[PDB]
């Protein structure tokens, strides 16, 4: 459990420190959540991914719950399968938090979206 | 969470149902028994494989006539060491299935 | 296993709509197929898989299946459709079990029957054996309860009854009630009669003889 | 699955609530959508300052 | 064409011994297994017996198993259905059916083809009709025949002559095991008294012959 | 309507659990008893409304109700619960219908039989009809397949097995298989044998006499 | 203490009347309807016919409609079951439950209370038993007890002296109608030639003692 | 919202399966479908029950009885007839169970 | 339809002025559309009847809104009085997170029952 | 079935962002203001507290 947490900072920070410009990364928080939320309970599935949804954000340049209710729905629609309509849920948080936040949505080239699920789910698939 | 609820509320009590009863077969000392839990256990084949994935079903219930085409004659012996080499198939399924979703 | 069927007997005329509807003991997956027999003549099958329409079969026919529930619906009937009907599972080679059968029939106004009472000829007497026999024609529904009182006494377990088929003109049923007494036991009474119990008939008609 | 349900809806609505009063004020603001967190090293004033920032407008 | 014809049904004392044959043609029995099932008069269907000679495998009802013994002969493409220690219960009409072997569709064909049919009756004695007139009281007037064994029996009014009103009735099994059937016609009161109404009945297996008149 | 019990016959031993199946062919609401009778004498009921329990009888017996399933469920067999039990449903006074039956039976170890064979007595050719006798002693389980071979061909639907019951001190069964054949057959064939195939018999055992 | 009680069950030829009465005691019977519930010989339960005294409806089972005819009498307390052409199928022991009446806990106790139960068995004709020997380290000898009716027959060997593994198998109902049961039992080998074993049998109903000495 | 829908999914099939069956009696016109359709409709009513509202169950229950009573007789005209007035005790429970939820 | 919605604001503002437990008038407002109405459009409307009562009232801004909207949520008799639960809930909720009875139900009751 | 929770989750949404944009024991008596300023001046006291 948290043997897991404490590594994941690690992996993230070095990621963070030198990642290739105009590259996606894998999104270690997502398959953090979607572990913690899959054998737990419903109720406590949901309830996980939305503290883990705002540790990212407490932990990370952007406003809070930008992540938090991306998790959260990412829990709720989570194997492959499961895997390919959590990641769509992730995302589909982001844009329900940028149109309710009214801001501008910045350019996303299709890589980024498929590069970050492709490397996150070379990380869950193990787990 | 809804991605997986919605294949364990397709076909698992399909995978329930076999390995529920596929204990019946192991415990039964009668043709009486091993014959019945065999029609219930292909019953819920025929169920699961309507919901490469389809043709490993077409090799499960084909091992399941084997086995009850056995405890159909009063062999219920050769039933039960008959229905042994299901388990190693049924459990491939699950875990090819599980996989998958 | 076992497999019931209802209804067991319904009508309905050129250009309805009939359900039949079939629920199996267990669980047969999709193992369900209808069949329709002619008077007389080997089945044909019409549904398979419980939902597939076979080759050759006109497609009124449909299929249908909810969980362990069948049912098999035609669109509407034609004058080529009137015949049993019966409900068979296949789950495996060595567990078919057929349904009890249902038979459609034509629909029509009711008609109230005409009571006919025969008393045993006297060349019958010789042998031993008196038949009387009740007589209905041309009536509808099938339904009419015929009743034997010999004395006012109601009689029980000595009479056979024969129903004829529709018929090609006016589909009207047709009744036939026997009552078998031996020698002894017809002398020893003096009245017989057979009543009529049926939706034409206002009240029942009782026709008899004394002798 | 009634009270799952009705959690989903309960605690997405704190999340969004706490975006609206966590908005950076400078107009025009740019995202980052890709989820990179902040170096180990400097994670232990990195939260302190990111807290505070959200508590100052969470209050009144 | 894929057709199945049966032979073999007749009279057959009971606690005697009958073999069904059902000769398949058009297809070959080694990739269909052939399955008995009969049919009881005005009664539904049941199964009876199947045989798979592809794998060897044989099966039976329940309430047959222990005297039937069904067999298959690829060489001749013919499946035989031995009867043994026939009972009351088993006169019914035998059904040749076909049906694929898993997996694939075939096997969800079920009884897709079927046979003519055979019917088999078990039998105590067969003797001819003894017809009894039935005097009229529209009046109806008949001609009652009893203990008759087997079936069936024509009935026709002034040699075919009259045939509007006729109702023949359906041979009921009586308990002693002989059918005996009514047959029954509607004539004008008028023309009661002015015509004779002669009923003939002929029996085929007993080869009789009986001319009774029906008079008031 | 329909009722189907399972397992119609199962073995276990003092201080078991056993759970008896009864699925209904439609719906029922809880509408279900279940009867015990010993062997000879009347049923005693057990479970009324498909879960609750008569008083009188040991609280071991237990009922349930999943949809349309019933489950009668018995914690520990003390041995006094040995007998038949039987399902029922009461849904109305004109619709009662009873289960097949489920019969409780003592657990051993398994043991084979001791195969005899009887040719017919002189005595009873004189009437006749020759009638011989294949015999088995103390075994277990109850199942044992007796095939009569003559002349090295089988024969079937001219023979009747009838089984004891389990003795009172060793819970083994007995089985006599008589074949019946006229004089007449009987002279035209030499050889007559009964081949028993039994769990306890690592291959089938043949006893035969030729005469 | 409530109880019911059966009588009027014995031999009756096939096609005669048998009359059944349930003398219920303990309890009136206009409070609770009388059903009765025939079990055939070595089969499960089956429902026969009812009677509502209060409402004065009844209802009978589709095998057996038109031929029972069930009546109750309030003042002697009694419910009767008249069967008229009785047939072969119909042996069986008749018991008499009883049911509660709608609304409230009785009718949910179903068929509480149960009668001791007649047998009711159709005969053609009675006749001894014809006792044939079986001719012979363990060695199993016995005699044999066919063509006998009705039940039941004791079998005893040495007049009861000797009942250390005597088996007595259940009396199966053969083709022609009578029951048939053999009687076998172990003895050591070394014996087999030293004592003689007598078989003894007796029929109550055709007063038949017949004393057969069995032979190697 | 949730409490209404609540009720629904427990006591709402019930009455389906009494209305739905109601129709085919006054439309079947045989004594062989009247009682069948009769035999569904009492084991819903009791089905209901289970789940002063009990003893309206009663008065339904006991109406279904005595126009079963009439239709195993063979009188179908009437059982319709007597089908006619269970229609309205019916509907008053439907009245009373809403006001309750 | 909008009559009750008139009469509902001058009934209410004749009980404040003479009032030392008063019905909540909005709440069976809202359920009353929130009944007939699709779920999708009744939740929608009660939040702007609980946003019209916060508006007229001496209170902050969407403190009656969220209690109505999961008081049409929650939602006969049985209904009602697990609904009027449901409203009190939000507004436990709604404190709790600002971090700062019976004779309304009762009251409340009474005008929902006609309706 | 699953769009109104989700529209749930967006109105209660508002309902707290409203909440802590006009921000003393809350007055959880329903008691709307005796019959036309009340309207005015508590509009424009949400707008300037959510400039501030």
């Amino acid at each position: 459990a948290l043997v897991y947490l404490v590594l994941l900072l690690f992996l993230s920070g070095l990621l963070q420190a030198l990642l290739p410009e105009g590259w996606p990364a894998p999104d270690l928080f997502l398959v953090y959540a979607l572990w913690l939320a899959a054998s737990r309970p419903p109720l406590l599935g949901l309830a996980l991914a939305f503290l883990v949804g705002l540790l990212q954000d407490l932990l990370g340049f952007g406003l809070l719950g930008l992540h938090a209710v991306g998790l959260l729905l990412a829990a709720y629609a989570y194997a492959l399968a499961a895997f390919a309509l959590a990641f769509l849920g992730k995302w589909f948080g982001y844009f329900l938090v940028a149109y309710w936040l009214r801001l501008d949505l910045p350019a996303l080239f299709p890589w980024l979206p498929l590069g970050e699920g492709l490397l996150s789910l070379a990380f869950f698939w193990p787990l | 969470h809804a991605a997986v609820a919605a294949a364990e509320a397709t076909i698992k009590p399909a995978f329930e149902t076999l390995n529920d009863n596929l204990k019946v077969i192991e415990k039964a000392d009668n043709a009486a028994q091993v014959k019945d839990a065999l029609t219930k256990m292909r019953a819920a084949a025929l169920d699961a494989q309507k919901a490469d994935f389809r043709h490993g079903f077409d090799i499960l219930v084909g091992q399941i006539d084997d086995a009850l085409k056995l405890a159909n004659e009063g062999k219920v012996k050769e039933a039960q060491a008959a229905a042994e080499q299901l388990k190693t198939t049924l459990a491939e399924l699950q875990k090819r299935y599980w996989a998958r979703t | 296993i076992q497999m019931t069927q209802s209804p067991s007997s319904l009508s309905a005329s050129v250009g309805d709509r009939v359900t039949i509807t079939c629920r199996a003991s267990q669980s047969v997956s999709s193992a369900v197929a209808w069949y329709q027999q002619k008077p007389g003549k080997a089945p044909k099958l019409l549904i398979y898989s419980a939902s597939s329409l076979y080759s050759g079969v006109p497609s009124r026919f449909s299929g249908s299946r909810s969980g362990t529930d069948f049912t098999l619906t035609i669109s509407s009937l034609q004058p080529e459709d009137f015949a049993t009907y019966y409900c068979q599972q296949y789950l495996y080679y060595s567990l078919v079990t057929f349904g009890q059968g249902t038979k459609v029939e034509i629909k029509r106004t009711v008609a109230a029957p005409s009571v006919f009472i025969f008393p045993p000829s006297d060349e019958q007497l010789k042998s031993g054996t008196a038949s009387v026999v009740c007589l209905l024609n041309n009536f509808y529904p099938r339904e009419a309860k015929v009743q034997w009182k010999v004395d006012n006494a109601l009689q029980s377990g000595n009479s056979q009854e024969s129903v004829t088929e529709q018929d090609s003109k006016d589909s009207t049923y047709s009744l036939s009630s026997t009552l078998t007494l031996s020698k002894a036991d017809y002398e020893k009474h003096k009245v017989y009669a057979c009543e009529v119990t049926h939706q034409g008939l206002s009240s029942p008609v009782t026709k008899s003889f004394n002798r | 699955h009634l009270l799952p349900r009705f959690l989903l809806a309960l605690l997405l609505a704190l999340g969004l609530a706490l975006a609206a009063l966590t908005r950076p004020l400078a107009p025009g603001f740019a995202l980052s959508f890709s989820p990179l967190t902040a170096f180990p090293l400097h994670l232990g004033h990195r939260l302190g300052q990111n807290l505070r920032a959200a508590w100052s407008a969470l209050s009144a | 064409e894929v057709q199945l014809v049966e032979s073999g049904g007749g009279l057959v004392q009971p606690g005697g011994s009958l073999r069904l044959s059902c000769a398949a043609s058009g297809f070959n029995v080694v990739d269909f297994s052939l399955h008995w099932v009969r049919q009881a008069p005005g009664k539904g269907l049941e199964w009876v017996a199947y045989i798979s000679s592809s794998s060897g495998s044989t099966s039976y009802a329940d309430s047959v198993k222990g005297r039937f013994t069904i067999s298959a002969d690829t060489s001749k493409n013919t499946a035989y259905l031995q009867m043994n220690s026939l009972r009351a219960e088993d006169t019914a009409v035998y059904y040749c059916a076909r049906w694929g072997y898993w997996p694939g569709e075939p096997w969800w064909k079920a009884f897709d083809y079927w046979g003519q049919g055979t019917l088999v009756t078990v039998f105590n004695q067969i003797k001819g009709p003894s017809v009894f007139p039935l005097a009229p009281s529209t009046a109806a007037l008949g001609c009652l025949v009893k203990d008759y064994f087997p079936e069936p029996v024509t009935v026709s009014w002034n040699s075919g002559a009259l045939t509007s009103g006729v109702h023949t009735f359906p041979a009921v099994l009586q308990s002693s095991g002989l059918y005996s059937l009514s047959s029954v016609v509607t004539v004008p009161s008028s023309s009661l008294g002015t015509q004779t109404y002669i009923c003939n009945v002929n029996h085929k297996p007993s080869n009789t012959k009986v001319d009774k008149k029906v008079e008031p």
